[PDB]
């Protein structure tokens, strides 16, 4: 499982590989490693088996409960803080499990996009771009990223990163599902990466 | 499963008053008088050691040190006061000393005692405490302080006050005898004068209990060698000192 | 009459009193027995009146004086079942103090502990106070001869000398007169036998009646042990 | 009464539990609530007490609460207990969604609320909720309107149109005269108009004391503004 | 970009002033120094533990100010940090904390350091935390002088940080706080 | 058994004789090869005429002995002077019920008016054995034969003192974990008598 | 409640990837220590106070895990102060020893504190050694720390029953000095505390410099 | 009523809860407190129940700070109020720790009201005999004024009074309050309402507590006795 | 007559062992949302990799109390432990403070801890279900 995310001037673009478990051949067309926390906050996750899915569904349930109770939407910063707290709590009495999450949102009070990354120990970092699962896309991101890039330029950079990833992976890598979060909500780029 | 709960022992009356708290206040009003006076450089706390003639007065003391800088006195039921004093001494260490490395300021310890007393009114197992407390203390950032705590758990700061059987007359005397320029010795003299009108029998050093919060006492520290180690500020006057002050 | 829920439980009356506590105090005088406690230079003496009107009773099994620890003795005024309950509790408390703090429990500390338990009884709705009065005596290694008393109200205090019972006022008055004459708080004697004889004489003078060897119980606390005298010892003490 | 009404666990000689009836009496003192379901929607109407001059109206809670994106709830009785019930219902909806991946049905949520209310009648140390609730919505992936009523005893029922609270008998009679189950209001406007006309039978001031909420399939919940309710009231008055 | 574990913290005492400085990863937000009114805390080590400790100490200092009706002093905060660290005796945080400040009533500067379970090291000259450079302690020992003015103290600590950075490069920066009885100055170093 | 824990490499003897019982021990406590304490007192008193010596873990045996002394005070408050058998039973119960977590062995010597002096041994594991005499510790292994050749029933006090002195002198001579002075307690109807013998005395035997 | 076990598994997963003496003299006791505090081979502090006060006349000095030593000493001091207030009597060294022994035994050696405790009470003068697992011992002169062997050699050289206060102070200072000279763990200064029967405790900071 | 008022968990035949009603009635014996929300701030005022000059007026019986944005005025039993105030402070700090943001006013009010409601549903608990006026600011609704009573119900207000003279104070506020009022006008209105509704001869400074939540950020100011005297002189009382 | 706590390990497990957090939809399964443990904590993980001293510390006081009761039974009889247990049950049963966690004064007097402090006293210590009503339901067993 590999996840990528780029925060461009007015939106956040999250790309997740539509991979599958090993040993069983599956034909499916869905993004199973992404949960919509709120109509303007999306979370992508990567890691080991169903522990990560359990954690993501638990987070989604808590955030939906908050939204129903307050008739209001939490900001991406508060959502990321809550996720970090819950992830730190979940491993206080058990062996830690591999998990890495990218949270992308659009704050309407501030009217700006935000992107956060939390690792398996519960370390939250606010980043303009991030990735997980890749053994380098960092240099490509560093050389070709600007804070005021539009959505199209971010998509072009994402396509370059996808090509770089696919040049060193077998044909078993079916593709990457791409989603965009902006002031109009969350949408899916049905065309390509 | 009717034994998993007990109905409240303290309930509201139709007029809007909690009867058990009022009756505890009545029991407080039937107790021996105890007073406190706050000065510019100290606080005085006084009480009458009403007693059998064969009972040793020194064995039973109504004035207790809570911290080296905080002491207390009571009017009402003695055993409740003893239990509360033990709890307050323990709480000064559990909540403050083992956390911040310091003894608590007077107001926070008063708040802890008041919370403990308040919890006794929201109960189906115990009745409220039947005591009123006067707590005097000193702390670095607030100076000298004197507080009164009621059986309901309410507490208030005072320049000077009195509780017990002769509280009204003592309050009148203190109102007519208090100024903002008073000194610790003047406060001690005024406390002796106020207690003189309340005690009915023998009025000497064997029937009066006095304590002060004043300057640090290096002689009571028990060790020497650390200049920054302040001595205790709480000090209980002996019977001889009380006799000397009464004679003068 | 309590006239309310205070007929059963320990809550405040409108006058601000606890009627169950006062009724336990009244119960403390059921046995109609008087006890006296005095201090010597290095001993403490307790004397309890024994009444066995029934001829079918075994007198040797009638006693209100208990040995709590090696150095602490106790006298109880009130019914014998509560007395035995309190005796077992006090024994356990003394042993636990020794286990926890590494030295023998002082008499005053034990009295304070029992008083705190009595305070629990006074404040809890579902616990009744014990209708007894306890008097602990010893020779403490720091304070010398010691007498302390605890009551159902949770009040405890120490005494130069004490008397408890229906006729306690006369005994206390006689003790006060003797102490005013001597101008000391203790008995100026060197042997505990002399202190025992003095306490017997004081009891006889106060009650206005003569006592035989079977009408009294005597306990003596020294710095080593607390021990109870037998019939022969009391008979020997009477002859003086 | 007759000494049979001082506990929840006492049967009357004629087989009644009077405390449940008294909780219903408490419910009867709350503001009236009405629920009417049409061919393709459910409308919940509520009576609101006239707002005071200095009372802030921006953040005042509404009488109709959204349990989930497809289920809404109104109440009559004690306002403070309704908050506890609503919080529990929302928590249960999220918990069921987490456990089974599927959102609750209206009947399931009604049964859960009734179960909570029943549980709060099974102890002598607890007080039942003095609230009667109306739960409305549509089952997921379904287009059949659902309306249920729940009572403090834990009993729930399914209704085509129902009223609870103060003066609910008059509104129920009006609905019985002016509602036909075989020909329900085929449009949202007709259902809203019927609900408003039913509420106007007991509401004194008029439009400003009426709240209307409309629920449609596919998680479509709309809270009508004061202007629309005023327009409905004016049209009803003109047609009168 | 998400690797922020480690770092260094340096605290030094001058005349009626203190200095506390930390390293920072810059280039193309996460600072390891926090303050609680007039007490400064710098934490090195695991980043998640640093965030957790900062949140907990903000919680406790806010409650302390609400109750005592006054700001907390460096000595009291040091004792609080020690007790909080010792609470996790068998599951300790992987952190090295350093405290700096000026006592309001007395005006005396104060610095201290802690181990992972709260043992207090109160130093009169300087405290170094972190394992990024072993020669940082030696450079601080060679550069430090007692009773320096705030400008001289700032120059000394900045030079120590710059030399340590040159010892071990692009994107490195520093944050320096100079603290007096009534004035606090925060500066950034891009060299 | 626990890592970095103080052990008891002692020499312990208890002998029953005509007038009562005598308990003897050395006075050496070591940490590996270093002697941590050369004048330690190993004769533990749990009642006025009931004494014991301990082997195994020092902390575990000290805790067990404290609990036993507390138990005997509780018993005395009720029924008077306990018997040596009762103390041995309490020791055995404490050792056996905790044998999976504590390492403890106890030699108990007692006197009472009924049984007139008794010795009990509770080795590791928690079993109890009543014997006319008992030896224990790391230095006991070297005197198994000698004692078996020199013990007699109903010996006088002086003969028992000499037997214990000789046996413990040999145990000290051959065991590196044993040394110092020899301490003995004599329990009879007359009372409790404490004795000490110095190296310059018993090394010339 | 109590000491927490949270993040034990997490810490395991991450891992997978001084001279102190006490001397008795004819009318009291003396405790002494060095002032060097190190963090590995680096001298962290040249003037560190290692003598701690359980009660005004009961003092102690520890080794092992420093945080454990400080925490246990402070907890026992709080218990001693509360007990003294409850009994209205001067605290006894035996009581502090009992509390320390039972507390250390409860944790089964996981609290790494090794102590020398000296004190004066109405029963007399007392000196004790306390091990981490809960065992305690009595002695006339004791040593502790990495320099304990040199200090013990000096103590065995010049100890006798009839020691005055000055002789005891000199002997303790000499033992600490030997540990200072011959052990890399010690070396800076000598702190002394003298507790004499019937008098206040005397704390001499940097008695030898 | 004597057969249905001894316990808090029993309904009357008419559906009433008498213990809750008695707790509500007990509020009328407390000193008056007033909250007024203007276009640019909130004013809290209260009258102490002082009867002697020996009280330390300078050194906190009616006004408390829940946090830097939220404060409260208290009418009723002081100790129960202190319990609830400590609980509210802990809840606010918990929200800040969890979400890294300041807690909204309504959430804190609802939490406290739920606690007070729960204290009316257990037979072993009596209701809290306190009423709170909450004054706060948040980024969602701006300035907010709330009231909560022993029954656990809470309400939003523009101008509100609790305590002994609630009816007359509310009448005066209705006759005088305006939507576009300023902070200084709100202060004057609160002082005049307290002076008119007081049972004492004069409204001196030592019988008053004052607080203001305003903007320069948002600032809380608990007035000292000297400032209270200055404002009393300025108003003309 | 135990000193170190024994028999601390669990012998059987089930998905409904925690009766207080059972799911209403599937009563045989726990409700992970109301558990509020992070959502990724299976019960099996609590059976392995525990610190060996945790069980000893958690059950130490209960073990000492049980040993004291057994000693009382042996020396005094059944009545003494019966009375001690009755007093403790009465005190613990009538105390219900949902807003506080500190123990009662009377409990400390009964436990002879009036002037004793341990680390449990110094260190006595959500989105869903941490309110008064949850404590009411748990206390009343409804």
């Amino acid at each position: 499982d590999i996840i990528l995310g780029i925060r461009v001037q007015d939106s956040v673009i999250l790309a997740s590989s539509k991979a599958v478990t090993r040993g069983i051949s599956v034909l499916k067309d869905s993004d199973d490693k992404t949960r919509q926390l709120s109509p303007h906050t999306l979370m992508s996750f990567a890691g080991e088996a169903g522990d990560t899915v359990q954690f993501a569904e638990y987070i989604q349930a808590n955030i939906q409960l908050y939204s129903i109770r307050e008739d209001y939407e939490l900001s991406p910063q508060a959502v990321s803080s809550f996720v970090r707290q819950e992830l730190a709590k979940s491993i206080r009495s058990r062996r830690p499990y591999q998990v890495n999450v990218l949270i992308g949102g659009y704050d309407k009070k501030k009217n700006k996009p935000e992107l956060y990354q939390i690792d398996y120990l519960g370390t939250k970092v606010e980043l303009p771009y991030g990735a997980h699962g890749y053994s380098y896309t960092f240099f490509l991101l560093d050389h070709h990223y600007r804070p005021d890039m539009t959505t199209e330029e971010g998509l072009d950079l994402l396509k370059l990163c996808v090509q770089e990833l696919e040049k060193r992976m077998p044909m078993d890598f079916k593709g990457v599902i791409v989603k965009i979060v902006d002031k109009d909500g969350i949408r899916q780029v049905d065309d390509f990466q | 499963m009717t034994d998993r709960y007990s109905f409240s022992l303290t309930t509201f009356s139709p007029s809007g008053k909690l009867g058990q708290i009022d009756y505890a206040l009545t029991a407080v009003k039937q107790g021996v008088t105890s007073l406190g006076i706050k000065a510019t450089n100290g606080v005085v706390i006084a009480t009458e050691k009403k007693s059998s003639p064969l009972a040793m007065s020194e064995t039973l003391s109504k004035v207790s040190l809570l911290t080296p800088d905080i002491g207390a006195v009571y009017s009402g039921m003695g055993p409740d006061y003893r239990v509360l004093v033990d709890k307050s001494r323990k709480v000064a260490h559990t909540s403050y000393k083992r956390i911040y490395g310091e003894y608590p300021p007077t107001k926070l310890l008063v708040s802890e005692v008041a919370k403990i007393m308040q919890e006794a009114t929201q109960s189906g197992g115990v009745r409220p405490f039947g005591v009123s407390l006067l707590i005097a203390g000193h702390d670095e950032f607030n100076g000298f302080s004197l507080y009164q705590v009621d059986p309901s758990g309410s507490y208030f700061p005072w320049k000077a006050t009195a509780i017990g059987k002769g509280s009204v007359a003592a309050k009148t005397f203190l109102e007519k005898r208090w100024n903002d320029e008073l000194e610790l010795e003047d406060a001690i003299h005024i406390a002796l004068l106020t207690l003189k009108e309340s005690v009915e029998g023998e009025f000497n050093g064997d029937t009066i209990e006095l304590a002060i919060i004043g300057d640090e006492n290096p002689d009571l520290l028990g060790y020497t060698g650390i200049p920054t180690d302040k001595g205790p500020r709480f000090r209980k006057l002996t019977s001889q000192e009380i006799n000397d002050r009464l004679e003068a | 009459s309590a006239a309310g829920y205070d007929r059963h439980i320990t809550i405040f009356s409108p006058e601000g009193r606890l009627y169950q506590v006062e009724y336990a105090f009244k119960a403390t005088n059921q046995t109609n027995i008087n006890s006296l406690a005095v201090r010597g230079k290095d001993c403490t003496v307790v004397i309890s009146q024994k009444k066995v009107p029934d001829k079918l009773l075994d007198p040797t099994t009638v006693s209100y004086i208990f040995c709590i620890s090696r150095t602490i003795g106790m006298v109880v005024n009130g019914p014998i079942p509560d007395a035995r309950n309190a005796a077992l509790r006090a024994k356990a408390e003394a042993a636990e103090f020794r286990y926890k703090y590494g030295y023998d429990m002082p008499c005053d500390v034990l009295a304070k502990r029992m008083a705190n338990l009595s305070q629990i009884y006074t404040q809890r709705a579902y616990m009744r106070p014990l209708g007894v009065i306890l008097t602990f005596v010893s020779v403490d290694e720091e304070l010398g001869p010691s007498i302390y008393k605890t009551d159902p109200a949770g009040y405890y205090v120490g005494y130069k000398a004490t008397a408890t019972g229906p006729k306690q006022q006369e005994i206390t008055t006689n003790l006060e007169n003797h102490f005013k004459k001597s101008k000391i708080d203790h008995i100026n004697e060197e042997s505990w036998e002399k202190v025992v004889e003095f306490a017997i004489t004081h009891m006889i003078d106060a009650l206005g009646t003569e006592f035989s060897k079977n009408d009294l119980e005597v306990g003596v606390a020294t710095k080593d042990k607390f021990f109870t005298l037998s019939a022969e010892n009391i008979e020997e003490r009477l002859v003086a | 009464m007759s000494g049979y009404d001082r506990a929840l666990s006492i049967f009357s000689p004629d087989g009644h539990i009077f405390q449940v009836e008294y909780a219903l009496e408490a419910v009867k003192r709350g503001t009236c609530a009405v629920g009417v379901k049409g061919k393709n929607c459910v409308v919940l109407g509520c009576e609101r007490r006239s707002t005071l001059k200095l009372q802030d109206t921006r953040i005042t809670p509404s009488k109709v609460s959204k349990i989930d994106s497809h289920v809404v709830l109104s109440f009559s009785g004690l306002n403070a207990d309704s908050r506890i019930l609503i919080e529990k219902a929302r928590v249960e909806a999220q918990s069921h969604r987490l456990t089974l991946e599927d959102p609750v049905t209206v009947e399931y949520l009604t049964r859960y609320v009734a179960g909570v209310q029943q549980r709060y009648t099974q102890s002598g140390g607890v007080r039942p909720f003095g609230v009667s609730t109306l739960i409305a919505g549509f089952d997921p992936r379904d287009d059949e309107p659902k309306l249920y009523q729940t009572e403090p005893s834990g009993i729930y029922s399914s209704w085509s149109a129902q009223t609870i609270g103060r003066n609910s008998k008059t509104v129920r009679e009006f609905l019985e005269k002016n509602y036909d189950r075989k020909e329900p209001p085929a449009t949202v406007e007709e259902c809203v108009k019927l609900t408003v006309r039913s509420l106007l039978e007991v509401v004194q001031t008029g439009a400003k004391n009426i709240e209307i909420t409309v629920v449609k399939p596919d998680s479509d919940i709309v809270a009508l503004s004061s202007e629309e309710i005023n327009q409905y009231v004016t049209q009803i008055e003109q047609e009168k | 970009p998400s690797s922020i574990n480690g770092g260094i913290v340096v605290a030094m005492t001058g005349k009626d002033c203190v200095a506390i400085a930390c390293d920072l990863r810059l280039g193309s937000k996460f600072e390891k120094i926090f303050h609680y009114g007039h007490v400064f805390l710098g934490i090195t080590g695991l980043a998640t533990d640093v965030t957790t400790l900062n949140e907990m100490f903000r919680y406790k200092t806010n409650l302390y100010k609400l109750k005592e009706e006054r700001a907390i002093e460096p000595e009291t905060f040091t004792q609080l940090v020690s007790s909080s660290l010792y609470e996790r005796r068998f599951g300790p945080y992987f952190v090295g904390p350093v405290v700096a400040g000026i006592n309001s009533k007395s005006g005396k500067p104060f610095i201290a350091g802690f181990d992972l379970i709260g043992c207090i090291d109160e130093a009169k000259d300087f405290i170094v935390s972190g394992t990024a450079s072993d020669q940082l302690f030696g450079m601080c020992e060679s550069l430090y002088e007692p009773n320096l003015e705030p400008e001289d103290l700032f120059e000394t600590i900045s030079q120590a940080l710059l030399n340590a950075a040159d010892r071990d490069l692009s994107g490195w920066g520093a944050v320096v706080y100079i603290i007096k009885k009534d004035e606090v100055v925060k500066r950034y170093l891009k060299m | 058994l626990k890592k970095g824990e103080v052990s008891l490499g002692t020499s312990i003897m208890a002998v029953t004789f005509k007038d009562g019982v005598i308990l003897g021990a050395d006075s050496r406590t070591t940490t590996g090869a270093y002697i941590a304490n050369r004048v330690t007192d190993k004769l533990t008193r749990v009642h006025d005429k009931i004494w014991c010596c301990r082997s195994g873990s020092a902390a575990d045996t000290q805790a067990i002995a404290d609990i036993v002394q507390y138990h005997l005070e509780l018993y005395t408050s009720q029924y008077g002077t306990p018997s040596t058998e009762t103390a041995a039973s309490v020791f055995k119960e404490l050792c056996y019920e905790n044998k999976d977590n504590l390492t403890a062995g106890i030699i108990v010597a007692g006197y009472d008016d009924k049984n007139k002096g008794e010795v009990y041994t509770i080795p590791l594991g928690g079993s109890v054995h009543k014997l006319p005499y008992a030896i224990a510790g790391s230095g006991s292994t070297f005197i198994y034969g000698y004692c078996d050749k020199n013990f007699r029933e109903n010996m006088s006090k002086e003969e028992t003192v000499d037997f214990i002195k000789h046996s413990l002198s040999q145990a000290i001579k051959w065991d590196g974990s044993s040394g110092g002075v020899i301490r003995m307690v004599v329990l009879t109807a007359a009372g409790v008598e404490r004795l000490i013998f110095y190296p310059d005395e018993y090394e010339q035997l | 409640a109590g000491l927490s076990f949270d993040n034990y598994q997490r810490n395991n997963f991450l891992a997978e990837n001084t001279t102190i003496v006490g001397v008795k003299f004819n009318n009291g006791v003396v405790i002494a220590a060095d002032t060097r505090s190190t963090q590995g081979p680096i001298v962290a502090d040249k003037n560190c106070a290692k003598l701690h006060r359980i009660s005004p006349k009961i003092w102690c000095a520890g080794a092992g895990t420093a945080a454990d030593t400080e925490a246990v000493t402070q907890l026992i001091g709080s218990n001693i102060e509360l007990h003294s207030l409850y009994t209205s009597r001067e605290p006894r060294v035996v009581s502090a020893l009992q509390m320390l022994k039972q507390h250390l035994f409860k944790y089964q050696g996981h609290i790494g504190a090794y102590l020398i405790v000296a004190g004066v009470d109405p029963t007399g003068s007392h000196l004790f050694s306390i091990h981490a697992h809960g065992s305690t011992d009595v002695g006339y002169y004791l040593s502790l720390g990495s320099g304990s062997l040199a200090a013990m050699a000096v103590l065995e050289s010049h100890w006798k029953q009839d020691l005055t206060k000055e002789e005891a102070i000199k002997l303790a200072s000499d033992a600490i000095q030997a540990g200072i000279w011959n052990d890399l763990g010690s070396g800076s200064n000598v702190d002394v505390c003298v507790m004499e029967i019937g008098k206040d405790a005397e704390y001499l900071r940097n008695y030898l410099t | 009523s004597r057969r249905y008022d001894s316990r808090t968990t029993i309904f009357s035949p008419e559906g009433r809860l008498y213990q809750v009603e008695y707790a509500l009635e007990s509020i009328s014996h407390a000193g008056t407190a007033i909250g007024i929300m203007a276009s640019d701030g909130i004013v809290l005022a209260a009258e102490r129940k002082v009867t002697s000059t020996l009280l330390e007026q300078d050194t906190t019986e009616k006004l408390y700070k829940l946090n830097d944005k939220i404060a409260v005025a208290v009418a009723g039993l002081t100790a129960d109020a202190e319990i609830l105030i400590n609980t509210a402070r802990i809840h606010a700090q918990n929200y800040l720790k969890t979400y890294n943001e300041d807690i909204p006013v309504e959430i804190l009010v609802r939490r406290l009201s739920d606690i007070k409601q729960g204290y009316t549903q257990h037979g072993g608990l009596r209701p809290f005999g306190v009423s709170f006026i909450y004054a706060g600011y948040d980024d969602r609704y701006g300035y907010q004024l709330y009231t909560s009573n022993p029954s656990g119900n809470y309400t939003g207000w523009k101008a509100i009074s609790v305590g002994a003279n609630t009816s007359a104070a509310q009448t005066l506020l209705q006759m005088d309050y305006k939507d576009d009022m300023k902070v200084d006008d709100a202060i004057e209105l609160a002082l005049k309402t307290l002076s008119k509704t007081t049972d004492s001869s004069a409204l001196t400074y030592d019988r008053l507590e004052f607080a203001t939540i305003r903007k320069g950020e948002v600032y809380q100011k608990i007035f000292k006795p000297q400032e209270i005297k200055d404002i009393l002189v300025k108003t003309g009382i | 007559m135990n000193i170190v706590p024994q028999d601390t390990f669990k012998s059987q497990v089930s998905t409904d062992q925690d009766k207080s957090v059972l799911s209403s939809a599937v009563p045989s399964l726990p409700d992970t949302l109301r558990q509020q443990e992070g959502g990724a904590v299976p019960l099996s993980t609590q059976l392995n990799d525990r610190h060996p001293l945790e069980s000893t510390l958690k059950n130490w006081e209960t073990t000492q109390r049980q040993r004291q009761m057994e000693q009382y039974r042996q020396i005094f009889g059944i009545a003494e432990p019966m009375k001690r247990t009755m007093e403790m049950e009465i005190v613990n049963r009538t105390d219900f403070n949902p807003l506080s966690t500190n123990g009662s004064i009377h409990r400390d007097i009964l436990l002879n801890k009036e002037c004793s402090i341990d680390w449990e006293d110094v260190y006595p210590g959500t989105m869903v279900g941490d309110d008064v009503h949850s404590k009411i339901e748990k206390q009343l067993g409804i």
